């Protein structure tokens, strides 16, 4: 069972979305996931079912459109681009032609779009005699003045990224930065769902206003980017999960404005443990 | 019908109570107790299943593995002994080693249903004791005649029967009306408790484990929640499972409970139930006779906590509050404290916390918290809750609990005001107030008190004046009886012999100065005397018109604390009456303390 | 964790760790097998071991605890290293929790009560230290953390026990555990010209607690960062991997499984005492040491920031323990004592570079 | 996959892979019941390995003796009729067993953005009850 919402768009002013329900048989199944528009194309018929016409009130039926077709209004490869991809490798200047192709809605910032590409590609992580970590995902903080398409540097990596997972320490999120046991609104089941560090394992995860962060969040940043892995402790459940990640942050200097008389580190409000990482 | 098996199971039993004579005497005393009174003695008597086992090992694992046709026999046995010697029917309790049958809820599984075990756990719930109707009673007015009727349930015996499910009678046979006698039917108590696996015990990080328990009659009111209980009863099934009738639903199980029949409550370090013993005669001639050597305040305290280096006059301190003064009661209806409290500020080396963790585990009922560890309500007891039933009611904090006891506070000076103004209240009333939404009510809170801190500076300073070093609030002081100073100054030969004493550990005992402790704070009750009441007036005068710089201020209160501190001396002496000497002692002792 | 550990050894498994116990240079092996892709700081890797090893506890008559384990703190100046070491000691330990002040992400760092989601009853909800119960606790920024949890460590740290009260639940727990613990100083770098005591973020008192105390400088010399840089650009290039590690597996280093097994089989068995001349000679190195610093604050008008106390003489005694302990031998002789008194020396007594300490 | 399960598995046997959220705690079943007629007191067994328990009286059908025959009918022409569901269980001589319920869920790491995880319930029972706790991999 899916439920279909109008599109926000195309509502005329002044009046509210509409919904109704939708029912997918045999193959139709997981075929959409939630927050893509799709084309429906089924039979509408009533629950002629219902429930029973001893209730009182008046005599409404409620409706449901039962699917036959449904249609959609990345990244694998080929053969065919494999030898195109060795082609492009083996031309010289490479590094630079790819850093020209990042973010082109944005103009300059050489060194951020450098770094950007670095930390998208990412090193090898090494483990020697399975005792000594390094780990191999790079870290890169932006810190800037407002008005310089930092947000826009984040979006677009989002855009670009296989597995990159948004953020923020205020504002609206699909979600948050802490492990929790939670119930579920509609199966009414308890769950454990773990922050966008744990969801972003082995991809990257983007913050947006690192500064405006609390304690909570501060303490989970500072934990997965130390040890890469996430504990947890509650409602009977005592475990671990993975949390390698590549973290990508954007942050204001106090005052809104950047003091270049004074060290980096008394431009902002976060602490060395978490500067250093 | 009689039975053959029955009738010889009896007799075994029988054969079992005249080998062993003395639950017979037992018997024989509970009903000459109960003529004699006549408060009434239940007939109930307890059973040695060691004793049972060397009797008859196949008898024994039949009360073991089976009760339900093997305890049955037994009480009739018991029952019939008692109505044969003699000039209600009676019940059998369980001790001794159960063996693999002592469990816990955890370990708890259904091979074992239907069997004895003996399970621990803490009580999380009591239920309220509601009575039970057993037999009715009527009269009729057309023929003057009173009829009658008895009721049965399922949980009343161990064998399974046939339903009988008897109608309340209103009319007669007749058709004639009936009237009830309230005051001729039969009603029994009954009550229902919920036991959980200890916290000390549990794994951590884990939800627990829980079973219900079913008591009747004289067991109904034996325990609190919150306590630590020991329970031997028999697991048992009832009902069907979902089986009778369609009944779709396959989740459910079979109903499961103990028909509890013996109930130990259990001490424990930081629990409400307070720790007895058994005095033998031996162990009371020897208490006696140490009562006559002169020296036995100071063999006492040099007993406590041995391994600890000096700190003499803190230990007779401590023996001192342990020991406990005397409160005092007015006609009017006016209250006299008589419990001791005690201060001690230090340097941060000072073996304090396990002075204070020796407190807690040689005294009967203590408490011990810390700092921050409990704020607000956890202290008062001020927590509101409710039941299903609708009503909200309280239940008990740290102090509360604490009740006739002591508590232990570490890390004292971390508290706050919102709380310090709370344990006023209770160092000096003894009693807590609480008054919220739809609650008003006044608990009893008599309990002493010692505690710990540190000074202001790190290290106790001398160049400053007490103040300074200290810092809190003069009215604070006020209410504890007894403060001490404590520093570490360095010195080659204190040091040395430290030294020695230590290495010398890490390569009158505790029990009977329990024993000792417990007989003297029951049974003796001294009375002041003109000569201490000269020494304590000189006294006091002499400390309050005196210049010299303490570390504490003087009220009235140091001549209550002269007077606890000279009865609970006398106490120690098991006199009858306070003496010069003690007043003398405690006199040297508070002024060693303030100087 | 302590509720599912195993207290059986195989025949061949205890056949295997009495033959590598009576080896004579068992103490060099173990030195050496500790953390090997990490260059020197050979007393801090001799500390660990003795950690983990962990001394022997007491009970006396009366009911006096004297606890067994080993408390290590290591101040240090940024990036030397001192964090590795705590996750080599989580990963290398049977039972070990990793944690920083604060506690970890939705994990409290103490014991901590709530009621049951379904039936409303007490129960513990976690907390590392209960958790790592009978092991060792790795906590990181040691100087971020609340009142109440170091009201509560500082319990924990010497009773081994944690007291609970609340309006329906009072008890006292279990929690024998080791604490290695890591902090930075203030101002970004550790400064010569201040005390330690002010180089610290919080109560000067704390460090009376711990055992030992490390206070590790990053000096600048040319042969030294040299040496270094050779070595990890060795081990990134993996020569070092096989290199080391996989020859002196053949003999002169352990495997970390077989580590991990060796201390369990040694904590479950061994448990030494003392000798008389033992006992006498750290008395009298403990009356010296009390008279030293008698005269040099009786000099001074100030109190020093390192204060010694009958802890360190307990540390000692621990220590010199612990030293004994993984030879198996029941008892242990001035041969141990040595060692631990230099260890000491090499540790603690670097309070050298305290004022008043001076003379 | 927990994700890839469909009706194609129904019946079959399956490989799974999670991690454990949550354990109930351990009821009872039954594996032998005696059971006793209340009324004319006829006796039998059930032995389990939706079991129910008979809905009438089974000692008219299994004419056990010719004296049985005759015990079937007494005082005069009322027919014999025990009721429905005239069986009760004999708790003394019953044996029962240990049954748990569980909830395995997929991995937290591959969730799927903006969706919940998607989580099962599993049955167990005898020797494989108490094997695991939650949090369990
Ligand atoms: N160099 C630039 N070229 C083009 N557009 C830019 C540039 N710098 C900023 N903008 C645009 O100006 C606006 C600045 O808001 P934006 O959030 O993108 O910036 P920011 O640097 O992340 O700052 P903040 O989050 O503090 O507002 C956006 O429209 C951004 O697209
Ligand atoms: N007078 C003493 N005699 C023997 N041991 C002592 C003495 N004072 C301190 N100690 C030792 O020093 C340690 C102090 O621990 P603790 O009680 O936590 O310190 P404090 O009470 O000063 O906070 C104890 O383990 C104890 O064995
Ligand atoms: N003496 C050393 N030998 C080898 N590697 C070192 C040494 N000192 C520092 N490192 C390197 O520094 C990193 C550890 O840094 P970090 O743990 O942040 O330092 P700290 O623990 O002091 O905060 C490791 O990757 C390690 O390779
Ligand atoms: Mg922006
Ligand atoms: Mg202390
Ligand atoms: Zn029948």
């Amino acid at each position: 069972r899916v439920t279909l919402q109008e599109a926000p768009g195309t509502v005329p002013p002044g009046r509210l979305p509409r919904h109704r329900e939708v029912i997918l048989l045999a193959d139709l199944v997981d075929v959409s996931k939630p927050g893509e528009e799709v084309e429906v194309t089924g039979i509408y018929k009533n629950n002629y079912d219902g429930n029973l016409n001893a209730k009182n009130g008046f005599p409404v039926f409620a409706t449901i459109i039962e699917a036959n077709s449904i249609k959609r209004r990345v990244f694998s490869w080929t053969e065919e681009e494999e030898r195109e991809f060795r082609k492009i490798s083996r031309d010289r200047g490479i590094i630079d032609k790819i850093i020209s192709s990042m973010a082109p809605s944005i103009y300059g910032h050489r060194d951020i779009k450098t770094a950007v590409a670095c930390s998208l590609f990412g090193g090898v992580p090494k483990n020697v005699n399975g005792k000594h970590s390094i780990r191999g995902d790079i870290n890169v903080l932006l810190l800037g003045d407002p008005g310089t398409a930092k947000s826009q540097i984040l979006k677009y990596v989002e855009k670009t990224a296989h597995r990159a997972v948004f953020a923020t320490g205020q504002g609206a999120s699909a979600v948050g930065l802490t492990a929790s046991v939670r119930k579920d609104p509609i199966t009414k089941e308890w769950t454990l769902e773990g922050g966008a560090l744990v969801l972003a394992d082995k991809g990257v995860c983007l913050i947006d206003e690192f500064d405006k962060m609390n304690d909570q969040d501060r303490t989970s940043i500072h934990e997965a980017m130390e040890q890469q892995s996430i504990s947890i402790s509650k409602a009977g459940i005592v475990t671990t999960l993975q949390a390698r990640c590549s973290i990508i942050a954007a942050a204001n200097p106090n005052g809104g404005r950047y003091n270049s008389t004074l060290p980096l580190a008394q431009n902002v409000s976060l602490t060395e443990p978490i500067l250093s990482r | 019908a009689p039975d053959a098996v029955f009738g010889d199971r009896v007799r075994r039993f029988q054969e079992f109570l005249d080998t062993f004579t003395s639950y017979r005497d037992s018997v024989r005393s509970i009903q000459v107790y109960n003529s004699n009174n006549a408060n009434i003695l239940p007939h109930r008597i307890i059973i040695s299943l060691d004793d049972l086992r060397e009797f008859d090992r196949s008898f024994w694992s039949g009360i073991l593995v089976e009760p339900a046709y093997f305890i049955p026999p037994a009480e009739k046995a018991l029952t019939d002994l008692a109505d044969s010697m003699d000039d209600h029917p009676w019940k059998l309790s369980f001790k001794g080693s159960f063996g693999a049958h002592a469990l816990s809820p955890r370990t708890l599984t259904a091979q074992h249903l239907n069997k004895l075990v003996s399970v621990e756990g803490i009580v999380t719930k009591t239920s309220l004791v509601r009575p039970k109707l057993i037999r009715s009673v009527h009269y009729a007015a057309k023929t003057g005649r009173f009829h009658y009727r008895d009721y049965t349930d399922a949980t009343t015996t161990l064998t399974t029967r046939i339903p009988t499910p008897a109608i309340y009678p209103t009319e007669d046979t007749e058709g004639n009306k009936l009237t009830t006698e309230y005051g001729y039917s039969t009603f029994i108590d009954h009550q229902r408790i919920t036991v959980q696996e200890m916290p000390e015990m549990a794994p951590a990080g884990q939800l627990p484990r829980s079973i219900d328990v079913i008591l009747d009659d004289d067991l109904v009111d034996k325990t609190k929640p919150g306590d630590r209980v020991n329970v031997v009863g028999v697991f048992k099934s009832l009902g069907a499972g979902g089986m009778n009738q369609s009944n779709s639903n396959t989740l459910i199980g079979f109903k499961t409970l103990i028909l509890g029949n013996t109930v130990y409550p259990l001490h424990a370090r930081s629990t409400g139930v307070a720790a007895r013993q058994m005095l033998t005669d031996f162990d009371i001639r020897n208490i006696n006779k140490l009562s006559k050597k002169k020296d036995i305040f100071d063999i006492l305290s040099q007993s406590l906590a041995p391994s600890i280096y000096g700190h003499d006059h803190i230990k007779k301190a401590i023996l001192l509050m342990l020991m406990g003064g005397v409160e005092k009661n007015l006609e009017n209806g006016s209250h006299l404290r008589g419990d001791i409290n005690i201060l001690m500020v230090g340097d941060p080396s000072t073996a304090k916390s396990q002075l204070l963790r020796f407190v807690l585990n040689t005294a009967s009922l203590a408490i011990a918290t810390t700092g921050r560890g409990s704020s607000g309500v956890g202290l008062t007891a001020a927590v509101t809750t409710d039941r299903e039933t609708g009503e909200r009611r309280l239940e008990a904090g740290a102090m509360v609990l604490a009740d006739r006891g002591v508590v232990c506070i570490d890390e004292f000076d971390k508290m706050t005001d919102v709380d310090r103004v709370a344990i006023h209240e209770v160092m000096e009333q003894q009693t807590v107030t609480i008054a919220k939404a739809g609650i008003h009510t006044t608990l009893n809170a008599r309990c002493s008190v010692i505690a710990a801190a540190n000074p202001v500076f790190g290290q106790y300073d001398v160049n400053r004046d007490p103040h300074q070093n200290i810092a809190l609030p003069d009215s604070l002081l006020s209410r504890f009886d007894l403060l001490f100073v404590v520093t570490d100054d360095i010195n080659e030969i204190r040091d040395r012999s430290i030294s020695e004493h230590v290495l010398r550990t890490h390569r009158v005992t505790i029990p009977f100065l329990r024993k000792y402790v417990q007989y003297a704070k029951e049974r003796v009750i001294p009375q002041l005397t003109q000569e201490a009441i000269n020494v304590i007036v000189k006294n006091y005068t002499d400390l309050r018109n005196d210049d010299n710089t303490k570390k504490s201020p003087i009220t009235a209160r140091t001549l209550e604390t002269l007077i606890r501190l000279a009865t609970a001396h006398a106490k120690v002496r098991l006199s009858k009456t306070v003496n010069k000497v003690d007043a003398k002692v405690a006199a040297n002792l508070l002024r060693f303390a303030l100087l | 964790s302590i509720w599912n550990s195993v207290t059986m050894f195989t025949e061949e498994e205890e056949e295997e760790f009495l033959q590598l116990s009576r080896n004579p240079k068992l103490y060099e092996i173990l030195t050496n097998s500790i953390a090997p892709s990490i260059f020197g700081n050979e007393d801090i890797k001799k500390a660990i071991v003795c950690l983990l090893m962990g001394g022997s506890k007491k009970i006396l008559p009366d009911g006096m605890r004297l606890r067994g384990d080993i408390n290590v703190l290591l101040l240090g100046d940024p990036g030397t290293a001192k964090s590795q070491l705590l996750k080599f000691v989580e990963k290398v330990s049977p039972i070990a929790v990793y944690t920083s002040g604060k506690g970890s992400s939705a994990a409290g760092l103490t014991a901590s009560v709530q009621r049951d989601p379904m039936t409303r009853e007490f129960y513990l909800e976690g907390g590392a230290m209960v958790l790592a119960d009978g092991g060792v606790v790795c906590i990181d920024e040691f100087d971020k953390m609340r009142d109440e949890d170091r009201v509560a460590i500082h319990e924990a740290m010497e009773q081994q026990t944690i007291s609970i009260a609340k309006a329906g639940i009072t008890t006292v727990l279990n929690s024998r555990t080791s604490v290695l613990a890591a902090a930075n100083p203030i101002y970004g770098r550790y400064d010569d010209l201040k005390s330690p005591g002010d180089n610290i973020d919080f109560q000067t008192t704390i460090l009376s607690r711990f055992d030992m105390i490390f206070i590790v400088k990053d000096d600048h010399n040319e042969e030294r960062d040299i040496s270094i840089a050779n070595h990890v650009i060795n081990i990134h290039t993996g020569n070092a991997n096989a290199m080391q590690n996989q020859q002196e597996e053949n003999g002169s280093e352990i495997s970390i499984e077989k580590m991990k097994r060796y201390i369990t089989y040694c904590r479950l068995k061994c448990a030494p005492r003392l000798s008389p001349q033992a006992a006498e000679k750290l008395s009298s190195n403990f009356v010296t040491i009390r008279k030293q610093l008698l005269i040099n604050e009786l000099e001074s008008t100030e109190r020093s920031s390192i204060p010694i106390t009958i802890r360190q003489l307990e540390a000692i005694i621990r220590i010199t323990e612990s030293l004994a302990k993984l030879e198996l031998s029941p008892i242990a002789q001035e041969r141990h004592v040595d060692e631990a008194i230099r260890l000491f020396q090499a540790s603690t007594m670097d309070a050298a570079s305290q004022d008043p300490i001076g003379g | 996959p927990l994700r890839d399960l469909d009706s194609e598995h129904v019946s079959k046997i399956v490989r799974l892979s999670g991690i454990i959220i949550s354990t109930s705690v351990l009821s009872s079943r039954a594996t032998y019941l005696s059971i006793m007629c209340r009324n004319c007191r006829h006796t039998t067994s059930i032995t389990i390995n939706t079991v129910s328990l008979p809905r009438s009286c089974l000692s008219t059908i299994e004419s056990e003796s010719s004296m049985a025959n005759e015990s079937n009918i007494g005082d005069e022409s009322t027919k014999k009729n025990c009721g429905p569901d005239p069986y009760i269980i004999i708790h003394e001589s019953s044996k029962f067993i240990d049954q748990q319920f569980l909830k395995l869920q997929e991995i937290p790491e591959l969730v799927p953005v903006g969706e919940m995880p998607r989580n099962l319930t599993m049955t167990c029972d005898r020797y494989l009850t108490n094997k695991v706790i939650p949090g369990t991999r």
